[PDB]
DNA sequence: TTTTTTTTTTTTTCTAATGCGAGCACTGCTAGCAGTGCTCGCATTAGATTT
């Protein structure tokens, strides 16, 4: 003797505050303010895996370690975040020289925008990695912008700070996939089990 | 809005004493007074007297033959179902107001207390449910109407004269959720690389 | 641990449910003897006591139980003190020890408010003494002797808040009309806000009607006669008090924009009601209280007008009663010893009634009852006097006794009725005769009296009744609840009768004339042939009959016995055992407050 | 066109019953 | 359900099939029968030898059979004790085994039974049937016949009726009687050319009638006016003589009632309604099933509450019915949200947070009782300042039931055997509830089907321990299939659903809810029983149970025949159709009968026209004035005559003049309000007609997100805060032990976001503030006396603040509390700061044109008075906004202009998805129900004539 | 075991993409300056499915 439901929002949306409930909450403030900026909560949070729930879960791409928690990821992110900072603190008088040095079209990369943007890469690197975002003018440093932009024939700023940012960003730096795959799994099978009780 | 006229008839039907409450429920658009008519029943006390003794009668039928009989004498007396048809448009606010009686008299069968119908209705009101199927909007008219249908819904059908107001309107899909061209798998790509988008 | 046997006591019906439970919580796994200590005062506060001395609570029975667990504490203070359950005062917590005795945090910070406001607060207000006694002897003619009106006129007139006690009769509203009408005469020029208030909305219309009438006799000009205040209000109406939430329109922050404010009939005024008055005054505001000291206790937890009166037995202090006399230009006796000045001098007590004279037997049985003594009440029934009776009700043919008398005092009203008489005489003549109930239900109560009474009347011929139509004509109701659109107030009387269009329920406005609401209109209502002595409070009988119980109960008490005395205006019966009434009078009610010790220190 | 409604020559009887001393009595 | 279904098995194969179970306890098989054979005969087997252990009696009727069929043969003289003459009445269908005993025992005594047969001759097995309507419904009777005909001790005799064909319906009882076919299947082409073959069949013929509805309300109301029209057809009938038939009595009970109730006195049919489910105290037994479920059950706030709605639960605590209108807003004030302690939070595997529950709630409800919230956290716990007088005791109450609620969702926890589960459901009812003369009946019967099912466990000698989840569920399944069939034939018309083995004669036989797939009903087998695998005769199936109630129904109609079924959708308009019975029916009628005048006609068109003759398509609606029409068709109902006839007069312009006249004295709080919403204010002020929508229901979980009312008042609390420069940390702890904020870091993370965006806002406030005090307004214009008070003046001017938007209402307060200011005397600017940088500024003006805008805006007021003011501050504002010039002072006129306003307007009016437009709201839809163009036009001029100066002096 | 009161409203998305405006470096034309090419920043506007 089976029962039918039409509709499995309530027990869809009950698991995935159950999901957040435990996983979420022990999380420390630190590791707390990147969740909190990608899901205000798990309402937001369902709304991204509302349609992957329904029907046959979906083949990942690259799907991350089974191993891998949240603050191993924290911690990575971190770590890649220091090392750039710290590469920037040692470089942070030489490529003005470099700049000035070689050859590189200055309409495009104005002096008062250059001075402005050293500025800020400086202040943000002096500043405590807390959170994941990163200022706008590390893209204006990227080794590609830089030969993007160039005298024909001429001279080309190359340091390894700008490889190394050129690397950074080529990726954004996010826990936004642990976690989706994490609730993708936990919230299907809370849901099989209540309907199963 | 029927749903909640209905709500504040029963709401002074069950306790005709208070006048606020009463006057609420005269001043709906279904019973179909002025505002002329209100000021002179809000000052002459026998016209008062008379409505709180038919609502006091309409309360006495309630409890004894049930929901259905109670509206049914309501309209009757108040020539809704008369007025509401001369009205333009007052048809589909006639079919909503029947429909609305059916589901309470259905509804009210099963709570034997005559205030827990009250407390239903309003419950209803708060979150109504459009996956219900006893819920859903019936036709307004039997004639002729034009029908909207949605291009999914029209599989399989056949129609005469066809139209396409918005055929050109399109979207572009941001999300990252494809097949593979080898596998043939349906594959989610949690990270924006513009290759799976 | 204690709170299995905390669990016994709700079976017997000593301990609410709310104790035990705020016990448990709040004093949590402690010693047994703080979870005690927590249990009997929530018990105490809920039956109306404002602290717990430390002295009550050395060997309640339950603590006579318990002693074996909490062993033997050779301080309690110490040991209460010692958990975080308890304070005093520094940091935020449920319950307070202060002195000798336990507070809930609540209830210290309303004891603290009302203190203060009584003692440091109030100031003396400084007016010419020549224009002020030639003000009040403009008022009061009569210079021979001791006037105690004139006495509480200037009181009033000198202090800032003031309070006058007097018994039913006692001239009190004629009183606050003379000292009104001073007030405005003495300060022509500047703005006087006067305001009337009462805990109730039948106390609060009779109030309007009672200065209205009374004012308006008074000579007055025309400028003065529009400083009249319009309307009296409730006191919640007053602060603004939300139904719902227990937020206040009036707040610390925003105070009342008042001048004088006059609160009638105190004896109702409860401690909470009395600190969420005094939050929202100004400091120029002048507040003038009435109500009787032996009047029945307020209904909430807390007895203020009582707490207070109680220091006016020591009297006037002495340089005041010398002013005193300066200003009625009388001598004034003087209380002695110095205790506390403020609080004295703020007091005034009238002790002649104008209503009944002193050989008139209800006086003297009210001073007996008053004063506690058996016998003298039973040499006042004793005694040749027309005026009181007494009949013994102890077997159900003495109770038929009771309504065959009961019978001959609703005659006149009852005539009226089956004479087909106008509805304003038969108003006017239901109030000559009232039954007073002590309880609600069973034999002596009245949902009890009301069923054997119209038993009775259906017994022998008085008025027809029919089981179906539930409303036979002449039947009187009283309402429940207070009805604006109306107009009508929670204890008002009304009479069901047929004029000719139709059932219809009569009532008496203020104003004398009649208004007819249909059976349908009326609010919440009940049969009112025997009313209880609080409801009663307020109201005036030609001929008042009351009935107490044969058991034991904690309701029949002192007051309320002085209550039900005072209530008839000519004529009191009295249905009740020799001995019951004599330990029912015997036995004092007290509520325990630090406002005894507050006052004094 | 002009439309009336049929009416109710013969009323429907419920003298027939079943019934009870508990009934009778009442 | 396994055992319950190889139970129920066992039982059907002990009456019907013996020689299978005598071979299974020897141990063989059965040759030739189905697979599932081999794990059904061991288990059998195996059954006897338990049952034999134990020293239960060995005799079941399996064995029992021949044996008492061989003593009664072999008896020389009757056996003592036995009855005299035996009667078997109303039995169409009978197990062969019943048979060979009642043949055995007809020896010594007679047994005499009466069988309705609808054929006359022979037609069980004839040496197809001849009827197709008889073949076709026939199988269950034709088995009996075939079992009675095989007797060697029987002495039958005929007594029929014969009918004589004078209707319609006379004619199809006379074809099945006589076993004769009267369809013409047209082979010959000079049979198919001419329709005199058939028979006639007379117009004004009403016997058998086909009606097609919409729904089941319709349905049951075109039923009741032909139940009216037959009583007054015919004299001699009856109300008991009419009977009306469901396939269903559940779905069509609320339909039934409510058609049958509502009827005049004059029109009234007396009804009573047979089968339907014995639901006699519906809220104590659905109580105690949830009780229960306690220790699976969450505790959310509102399942509680749904507990205490029971009179006789609350009565048990002593928790009154105006108690709980209190109840409700402190459980939803205090924080209470699910879970009943800690410690059921934990069991949940969830993080036990400590806030949110019962007992925080609990806890806090007596704090605030205690100690005033003022004083502040005493556990990292806001008491809750509502709770504090006599009322108070209700918590006492209410956490004393929870308290048992504890207790006992320990208690139930555990798995227990049979014997110790006999004392659980006395010790639960009389502890949680208090019975009353209607309850008890109830209570009694709970107990009653508790200690039933407990006494067959313990008869079985179940040792093994038992989990409450099963009896409960047996319980549900035992309480509810009672039903009530005691008022059949009371003498109301019979109202009951089709039930086997009940065929009584009636004059009139009414069938509804025909549409296919609801009849007949269909009961699959099991799968694996092994009787539908090789059926034989006499195997009863509700499929051929209910194709035979369909004959048993047409036969037993002695007058009339009416049958109904849903052809159109009410909802969809879709198509639905009848049942495979019906359409077999009218495909014989119209292939048996032809229309006067349609001789001429070939069989298929005759046909046709018959079928569409009989078959009646009732309107839509109860109004439509075809039903009206005169006709046989014509409705009894003269309550939708006036509806039918449209002769009802619509409904005239809700905005009237009414007359007003201003006082004397209009409070500066009475302007206020009014100019805060101009058209409520005609509506709660002027008719008092207020419109309070329903309050909103418990949420379901605690809060994760702040959104709405709620953060705004946290946000208000916080600037209020920090424009005195207070401690923000006070308030967010004080927040945190309230429980308002999210849990742990997101609720830190929250409160620091707000308080850098309160923190700006601040800033500005403190940039301009001063100290200053209120002032009493006293003040003339127009012959109009205003009095108020205003607070917080400062000497520089008026300073405001709110952490809202920048909206026009908030524009139009501060614009009349700056003109009173002004007209009063003073120098001084106004100023507003609202969130995201926006400004409200108004430069000081002169007395004189502070009273003509004054006076401007109490004339509006009088004017709202006598009529509606068609000023949308919102949508109206916007308007103004595009279309007035800062710069040159003057408006605006060219058409591009004018359509950018009109977008903007309709924008701001209609509003987006996210955000709810001016428009939607109770007292715009009462004046109108769509905007017009005119009443567009309208709106524009009042609200630029009113909002102009608005706009005109903020910089 | 006794009981009094009071009526009103508050909020509203977020991200993204461009158009213009102001400032600046370069550079070509007749050392400075006008044009030009560019770029960042503030305000304004658009859009968010389907059993
Ligand atoms: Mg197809």
């Amino acid at each position: 003797e089976q029962q039918l439901i039409e509709d499995e929002s309530l027990l869809r949306y009950q698991a995935c505050a159950d999901f957040w409930r435990r996983h979420c909450y022990p999380l420390p403030r630190e590791i707390a303010q990147v969740v909190f900026e990608t899901w205000k909560g798990p309402q937001a949070l369902l709304r991204d895996i509302n349609r992957y729930l329904q029907g046959e879960a979906p083949v990942i791409k690259a799907p991350p370690p089974d191993d891998e928690t949240l603050a191993s990821r924290h911690a990575q992110i971190v770590a890649r975040i220091d090392t750039v900072k710290q590469q920037w603190r040692d470089a942070v008088g030489e490529l003005d020289a470099l700049i000035e040095s070689s050859g590189i079209d200055r309409r495009k990369f104005n002096r008062s925008n250059q001075a402005k943007w050293i500025d800020k890469i400086s202040a943000w690197a002096e500043e405590e990695t807390n959170s994941y975002q990163l200022p706008e003018s590390l893209e204006k440093f990227s080794q590609r912008f830089l030969e993007d932009r160039t005298k024909a024939g001429g001279e080309t700023p190359r340091h390894p700070l700008f490889e190394a940012i050129d690397q950074l960003l080529a990726e954004p730096l996010s826990i936004r996939d642990l976690v989706i795959t994490r609730a993708l799994a936990e919230i299907r099978e809370t849901v099989a089990r209540e309907k199963r009780r | 809005l029927e749903a909640q006229e209905m709500l504040w008839l029963l709401q002074a039907v069950m306790t005709p004493e208070r006048e606020n409450t009463l006057r609420s429920a005269l001043a709906t658009s279904m019973m179909g007074l002025n505002a002329l008519d209100i000021e002179t029943l809000n000052n002459d006390e026998h016209a008062w007297d008379v409505v709180v003794e038919e609502f006091d009668g309409y309360r006495q039928i309630w409890r004894k033959r049930g929901v259905m009989p109670m509206l049914r004498a309501l309209m009757s007396a108040r020539n809704i179902a008369e007025n509401l048809l001369a009205t333009a448009g007052g048809e589909r606010r006639l079919t909503d107001i029947l429909h609305i009686s059916e589901l309470l008299q259905e509804a009210g069968t099963q709570l034997e207390s005559e205030h827990a119908l009250v407390r239903w209705l309003s419950q209803h009101i708060l979150e109504p449910d459009s996956n219900a199927s006893s819920q859903q909007m019936r036709l307004e008219s039997d004639k002729h109407l034009v029908q909207i249908v949605t291009i999914h819904k029209s599989k399989g059908l056949e129609y005469p004269l066809v139209w396409l107001p918005f055929i050109t309107n399109f979207r572009v899909q941001e999300q990252a959720f494809y097949h593979d061209r080898h596998s043939f798998e349906a594959v989610l790509d949690l990270n924006a690389a513009p290759e799976s988008v | 641990k204690l709170q299995k046997q905390l669990l016994e006591a709700v079976e017997h019906k000593q301990l609410r449910p709310l104790d035990v439970q705020f016990a448990l919580t709040v004093a949590g796994d402690e010693h047994p003897a703080v979870t005690l200590a927590a249990a009997l005062l929530s018990h105490d506060a809920g039956e109306g006591h404002v602290c717990l001395p430390l002295s009550r609570l050395e060997n309640h029975p339950l603590l006579a139980t318990c002693v074996s667990e909490i062993g033997e504490l050779q301080n309690w203070e110490e040991c209460l003190l010692a958990s975080q359950a308890v304070s005093r005062g520094d940091e935020p917590t449920p319950m307070i020890l202060c002195g000798d005795r336990l507070y809930l945090n609540r209830m210290w910070c309303n004891e603290r408010t009302v203190a203060r406001f009584f003692n440091e607060v109030n100031h003396a207000i400084e007016v010419d003494e020549a224009l002020l006694a030639q003000t009040l002897d403009k008022l009061f003619p009569v210079s021979d002797e001791i006037n105690w009106q004139k006495v509480a006129a200037a009181v009033a007139l000198t202090r800032r808040i003031s309070v006058i006690s007097g018994g039913p009769g006692t001239g009190k509203t004629t009183t606050v009309a003379k000292l009104l009408a001073a007030l405005i005469q003495m300060a022509d020029g500047e703005r006087c806000r006067i305001r009337l208030a009462a805990p109730t909305g039948k106390a609060a219309a009779r109030l309007t009607e009672s200065l209205g009438k009374a004012l308006r006799q008074l000579p007055l000009t025309d400028e003065q006669k529009k400083r009249i205040p319009e309307d009296a209000s409730t006191l919640h109406r007053l602060l603004g008090a939300q139904p719902g939430s227990q937020r206040l329109r009036h707040h610390a922050g925003n105070p009342l924009h008042l001048d004088v404010l006059v609160v009638d009939e105190a004896s109702m005024i409860d401690l909470p009601m009395m600190s969420r008055l005094i939050d929202a005054l100004p400091d120029h505001a002048r507040v003038i209280f009435l109500g009787d000291r032996d009047q029945l206790a307020s209904v909430e937890a807390g007895a203020v007008l009582g707490d207070i009166c109680a220091y006016a037995n020591a009297g006037f202090t002495a340089e005041r009663a010398r002013q005193l006399s300066r200003l009625t230009g009388t001598h004034v006796p003087a209380g002695t010893g110095t205790e506390a000045a403020s609080l004295r001098d703020s007091l005034c007590l009238l002790q002649k009634s104008y209503r009944f004279g002193s050989d008139s037997g209800i006086g003297q049985l009210a001073a007996a009852i008053n004063r506690g003594d058996k016998t003298a009440v039973k040499t006042v029934f004793q005694q040749d006097f027309t005026d009181i009776e007494k009949r013994l009700l102890q077997s159900g043919e003495d109770y038929i006794a009771m309504l065959e008398e009961a019978l001959a005092g609703y005659g006149r009203y009852l005539d009226l009725l089956q004479a087909r008489a106008e509805p304003d005489l038969i108003i006017q003549a239901f109030n000559e005769y009232q039954l007073l109930c002590a309880l609600r239900e069973g034999p002596f109560g009245v949902a009890g009296l009301n069923e054997r009474i119209e038993q009775f009347m259906q017994q022998k011929r008085k008025i027809h009744r029919h089981p179906h139509s539930r409303w036979y004509e002449g039947r009187p109701v009283m309402i429940a609840r207070n009805d604006s659109a109306l107009g009508l107030f929670n204890g008002d009387i009304g009479i069901a009768l047929d004029r000719g269009q139709g059932t219809r329920v009569w009532f008496a406005m203020p104003d004398g004339n009649i208004k007819s609401v249909q059976p349908s209109r009326l609010p919440e209502h009940e049969t009112t042939w025997a009313m209880t002595v609080h409801k009663s409070q307020g109201s005036e009988f030609d001929h008042a009959a009351l009935i107490l119980p044969s058991q034991r109960t904690p309701v029949v008490t002192r007051e309320l016995v002085y209550t039900a005395v005072t209530r008839a205006r000519r004529r009191l019966s009295l249905y009740a055992d020799e001995r019951i009434l004599s330990a029912a009078i015997a036995t004092r009610t007290e509520r325990r407050s630090g406002l005894a010790a507050l006052f004094s220190s | 066109a002009e439309l009336n409604a049929k009416t109710l020559q013969r009323l429907p009887g419920d003298n027939w019953r079943v019934t009870s001393y508990s009934g009778l009595q009442q | 359900q396994l055992s319950s279904k190889a139970a129920d098995l066992f039982d059907q194969y002990l009456v019907y099939r013996p020689d299978w179970l005598a071979q299974w306890e020897t141990g063989h098989l059965v040759e030739g029968l189905g697979e599932a054979q081999a794990w059904q005969a061991p288990l059998w087997k195996a059954l006897v030898e338990y049952t034999h252990q134990l020293g239960q009696p060995r005799w079941h009727r399996a064995n029992l059979y021949q044996r008492f069929i061989e003593t009664l043969e072999s008896a020389t003289t009757c056996p003592p004790g036995l009855p005299s003459r035996v009667f078997i009445c109303g039995i169409s269908a009978l197990p062969p085994v019943y048979l060979q005993a009642l043949q055995a025992l007809g020896k010594h005594i007679e047994i005499h039974l009466l069988f309705t047969n609808p054929c006359r001759y022979y037609w069980g097995d004839i040496k197809d049937v001849g009827n197709p309507l008889l073949a076709s419904w026939g199988k269950l009777g034709r088995d009996y016949i075939y079992l009675l005909s095989d007797l060697e001790s029987s002495q039958e005799l005929d007594a029929f009726v014969d009918v004589t064909p004078d209707n319609l319906l006379h004619n199809i009882q006379s074809d099945i009687l006589e076993l004769e076919n009267r369809a013409v299947a047209g082979v010959n082409i000079e049979e198919f050319s001419r329709s005199d073959n058939k028979r006639p069949l007379d117009p004004l013929d009403s016997s058998i009638t086909f009606h097609v509805c919409h729904s089941p309300q319709r349905e049951v109301e075109v039923l009741h006016d032909r139940l009216l029209a037959m009583l007054e057809e015919d004299p001699t009938l009856t109300p008991r003589d009419i009977i009306v038939m469901v396939a269903d009595i559940d779905s069509y009970s609320p339909f039934i009632q409510a058609v049958f109730g509502s009827a005049p006195a004059d029109r009234y049919l007396p009804y009573a309604i047979s089968d339907r489910r014995a639901r006699q105290s519906h809220p104590v037994l659905e109580a105690f099933i949830s009780l229960l479920s306690l220790p699976d059950s969450r505790f959310v706030s509102e399942d509680v509450l749904a507990l205490l709605d029971v009179p006789v639960l609350a009565a048990r605590f002593d928790i009154t019915e105006e108690g709980l209108r209190y109840l409700r807003q402190w459980v939803n004030e205090s924080g209470i949200r699910w879970g009943i302690d800690d410690d059921n939070v934990r069991e949940l595997e969830l993080p036990a947070t400590g806030q949110h529950t019962w007992r925080f709630g609990l806890t806090r409800m007596l704090l605030g009782y205690a100690m005033e919230s003022a004083q502040g956290e005493w556990q990292s716990v806001l008491p809750y300042d509502e709770s504090s007088g006599l009322i108070a005791e209700l918590v006492g109450h209410l956490a004393s039931l929870l308290m048992q609620l504890n207790i006992w969702r320990r208690g139930l926890a555990q798995e227990r055997p049979l014997e110790e589960w006999l004392p659980v459901c006395r010790d639960m009812l009389n502890a949680f509830f208090l019975p009353d003369a209607e309850t008890e009946a109830a209570m009694t019967l709970i107990e009653q089907q508790w200690q039933a099912i407990i006494a067959e466990g313990l008869g079985a000698q179940y040792g093994d321990a038992v989990p409450l989840s099963l009896l409960r569920d047996e319980l549900a399944q035992r309480l509810d299939q009672e039903r009530i069939s005691q008022r059949f034939l009371a003498g109301p018309v019979n109202i009951c659903t089709l039930m086997p083995m009940r065929s009584i004669p009636f004059k009139v036989v009414c069938l509804l809810g025909m549409n296919d797939g609801v009849y007949p009903r269909q009961l699959a087998p099991l799968g694996f029983d092994l009787m539908s695998q090789k059926p034989k005769r006499g195997d009863r199936s509700r499929r051929d149970d209910d194709r035979y109630l369909f004959l048993e129904a047409l036969i037993s109609a002695q007058q009339k025949l009416y049958i109904s079924y849903i052809g159109r959708s009410i909802q969809d308009n879709s198509e639905r159709f009848p049942s495979v019975l019906v359409q077999e029916l009218i495909d014989y009628i119209g292939q048996s009968h032809y229309l006067p005048g349609d001789e001429a006609l070939n069989c298929d068109e005759s046909e046709a026209r018959v079928k569409a003759h009989l078959t009646c398509l009732h309107t839509r609606m109860p109004f439509d004035p075809q039903n009206y029409q005169p006709g046989e068709r014509q409705s009894y109902a003269r309550e939708w005559l006036p509806a039918a006839s449209q002769a009802g007069k619509a409904h005239s312009e809700f905005v009237q003049p009414l007359p007003f006249t201003l006082p004397e004295t209009v409070p500066l709080e009475t302007l206020q309000r009014f100019w805060a919403h101009p058209v409520r204010a005609f509506f709660q002020m002027r008719l008092q007609v207020n419109f309070r929508t329903e309050d909103s229901e418990i949420p379901d979980t605690e809060p994760f997100i702040l959104e709405g009312l709620s953060r705004y008042q946290i946000n208000q609390q916080l600037l209020n805060a920090l424009v005195e420069q207070d401690d923000a940390e006070r308030l967010f702890r004080r927040f945190r032990a309230a429980g308002d904020l999210p849990y742990g870091a997101f609720g830190e993370i929250f409160w620091e976001t707000q308080c850098q965006e309160m923190q700006q806002l601040a800033d500005r406030v403190i940039a301009c503030r001063q100290p200053g005090q209120s002032m009493e307004i006293d003040l003339a214009c127009n012959g109009v006396q205003i009095t108020g008070w205003l607070p917080q003046v400062q000497p520089d001017g008026l300073l405001r603040w709110r952490p809202s938007l920048l909206s026009v209402a908030q524009g139009m307060q501060l614009w009349l509390e700056h003109l009173v200011y002004c007209a009063s005397g003073g120098n001084g600017e106004s100023r507003l700061f609202l969130r995201k940088d926006g400004e409200w500024r108004f430069p000081p003006l002169a007395a004189e044109q502070a009273l003509h805008y004054l006076s401007q805006l109490i004339e509006g007021y009088r004017e709202g008075m006598s009529a509606p003011l068609l000023v949308l501050p919102e949508s109206g504002g916007a308007w103004l906004k595009t279309c007035y010039d800062a710069q040159n002072d003057a408006m605006l006129d060219d058409d591009s202009t004018l359509q950018k306003a009109r977008t903007k307007f309709l924008q701001a009016y209609e509003g987006n998805m996210m955000v709810r437009g001016e428009g939607d709201d109770i007292w715009y839809q009462r004046l109108w129900r769509q905007l017009t163009p005119e009443t567009m036009e309208a709106i524009v001029e009042q609200s630029q004539r009113f909002l102009l100066p608005l706009f005109r002096f903020n910089q």
